[PDB]
């Protein structure tokens, strides 16, 4: 059964804001820098993947350019890379350099950004979603007693009600960064506590940072991987109308979810 | 045998009943980077069989055979009697239900199969606790006429919602509002790719989880999103167990 090994496959990668991977101009000289743009079907936003883990673009690699975090990551000649064990993309959509463990980052939200190597904490804007669909997945986030997280106090909190279809503050756009977003309002993210002294989650201006990256597990949670964390119903008591970041428990259902979209 | 009624059918009782029903057909499953359980295979025949009862409204009882490597239906038995599809395994008759009146259906256990000889497609067959019930009894009394939409509803409410999120919470919804459904693209995309999703999955691993070819998976607003990765929460976050495809 060859399906079992793709000798390849041409896809996009989007990421901080929805917006896109890049080669920016087009260019193919070498060390020619990666930036965030907004996703179309031009070739310099195509990235093949390899089983040599390679990612690719105009026909070159993708690559970070220095072994201390801070610079542009770049399109190179791939017989450069001949030794190198390449790419490592985990199942949360961090993309990471296998030697050197730096992380593809995008450190401010507009377009032409320069994409950098940095370290990993696993912030939002080191979160990136690698397919051809780039948009913002609309859905609701089911929860314990069957009920449905909503945006309330003006978009300034979260808390399960009972579900009603038509009920807009009930409805979240998924981000190809791993952000929860306000679907009326995309710049407001899903966001565990700034302030040390309180665990509950909230929603706030969307902001790159690792309080507002979720991943959706195969187990059912929604973990907050960089706090090490997950989403929880406080008390197990949906009448509180307190959504809190906990440690892993498999004493309630307060940590169960569902993606209905 | 784990089992559903009628009798007890609230959100809760059904959820548990699929949460269970996962977690009997996933002992001993394999693991990938995705998470996502992998169904055994190569299951010696006399192992093979998960056994579920469903009873209607009324103390009426059947017990499906689940076949663990697909999580499709086998077989099942009412009473004394026992009714084997087509497509069985040609030695479960000397395993499952041996002291029954035994006898073969004329078509698979496939929805493409189902539908030909019922006459009726998934998208004109209502589903809910009703239907799960009348089902149920048509089942029962193996009344011909009724045996494939039977299975059509109880394969979809059980099976399917089984093994993908998205449609065990179409029926919890359903239960919830007192409203049945039709199944629409979404539902049907879901129950259509399980196997391809499975394999592109499995062969993604060696591709920094990207797949071989693209799966086009619809949402409840009928607009196809293509799943050509693992780094989708509508597959990641709902497909709760796979067919084994790949070493
Ligand atoms: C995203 O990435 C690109 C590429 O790295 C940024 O551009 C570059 O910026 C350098 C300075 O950051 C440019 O250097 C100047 O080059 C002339 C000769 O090229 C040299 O004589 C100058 O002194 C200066 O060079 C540096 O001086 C400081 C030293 O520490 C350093 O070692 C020298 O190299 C360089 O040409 C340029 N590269 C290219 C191909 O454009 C880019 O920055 C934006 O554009 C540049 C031109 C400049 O306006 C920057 O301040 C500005 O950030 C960066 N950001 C964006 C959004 O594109
Ligand atoms: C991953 O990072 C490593 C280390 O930063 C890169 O390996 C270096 O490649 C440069 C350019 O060819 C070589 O001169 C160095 O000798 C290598 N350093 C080490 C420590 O081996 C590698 O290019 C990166 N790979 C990708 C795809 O980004
Ligand atoms: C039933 O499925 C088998 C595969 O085991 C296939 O060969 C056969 O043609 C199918 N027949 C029907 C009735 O669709």
């Amino acid at each position: 059964n060859e399906q079992c090994s793709p000798q390849q496959r041409t896809t996009r990668i989007s990421g901080r804001d929805g917006l896109c991977v890049d080669v920016y101009g087009a260019l193919t000289a070498d060390g020619s820098r990666v930036i965030l743009y907004p996703c179309g079907q031009q070739q310099n936003q195509q990235w093949t993947f390899y089983p040599d883990n390679t990612i690719r673009s105009l026909g070159k690699c993708l690559a970070t350019s220095a072994l201390s975090s801070g610079s542009n990551v770049v399109i190179t000649n791939c017989d450069y890379l001949r030794y190198d064990d390449g790419w490592m993309v985990s199942s949360s959509g961090t993309m990471m350099n296998k030697s050197s463990h730096l992380v593809l980052t995008a450190n401010a939200a507009t377009s032409r950004t320069n994409l950098t190597g940095e370290n990993n904490v696993f912030a939002a804007k080191q979160a990136w979603r690698i397919g051809n669909y780039v948009e913002p997945i609309v859905t609701t986030i089911i929860g314990l007693r069957h009920m449905c997280l909503e945006a309330t106090d003006n978009d300034t909190n979260v808390w399960l009600e009972s579900c009603v279809k038509n009920k807009t503050k009930q409805y979240w756009a998924l981000y190809s960064d791993d952000t929860i977003r306000v679907n009326n309002n995309r710049n407001l993210c899903v966001s565990s506590s700034t302030d040390s002294s309180s665990k509950l989650i909230v929603i706030r201006r969307c902001d790159g940072s690792i309080n507002q990256r979720w991943v959706f597990t195969p187990q059912g949670t929604i973990s907050n991987p960089g706090y090490e964390a997950v989403m929880d119903v406080a008390q197990n008591d949906v009448y509180l109308k307190k959504i809190v970041l906990s440690s892993a428990t498999d004493k309630g259902n307060g940590q169960q979810w569902t993606v209905f979209y | 045998n784990l089992s559903l009624s009628q009798s007890n059918f609230s959100a809760d009782t059904y959820k548990s009943f699929i949460k269970n029903l996962r977690k009997q057909l996933t002992i001993g499953a394999s693991y990938g980077s995705a998470g996502i359980p992998i169904l055994k295979h190569s299951v010696p025949i006399c192992e093979r069989f998960l056994l579920v009862d469903l009873t209607n409204g009324d103390n009426e009882t059947i017990t499906l055979a689940i076949n663990v490597e697909d999580a499709g239906f086998a077989a099942y038995r009412a009473a004394d009697r026992s009714y084997f599809f087509q497509n069985a395994p040609p030695i479960a008759s000397y395993v499952i239900f041996t002291d029954t009146n035994q006898n073969i259906m004329n078509f698979n256990n496939t929805f493409e199969s189902i539908e030909i000889v019922g006459g009726t497609t998934r998208s004109e067959t209502p589903l809910g606790i009703m239907h799960f019930e009348a089902s149920i009894f048509h089942l029962f009394v193996h009344d011909e006429n009724y045996v494939p939409t039977s299975f059509l509803v109880l394969i979809q409410m059980v099976l399917e919602a089984a093994k993908f999120k998205f449609i065990e919470q179409k029926v919890i919804h359903s239960i919830m509002d007192m409203e049945d459904f039709t199944p629409g693209l979404a539902m049907l995309s879901l129950e259509e790719n399980w196997t391809q999703l499975s394999l592109q999955l499995q062969a993604s691993e060696s591709l920094n989880g990207v797949f071989g070819d693209s799966v086009s998976l619809y949402n409840s607003m009928d607009e196809p999103i293509g799943v050509d990765s693992m780094y989708y929460p509508i597959l990641t976050a709902n497909m709760a167990f796979q067919l084994y495809q790949c070493p």
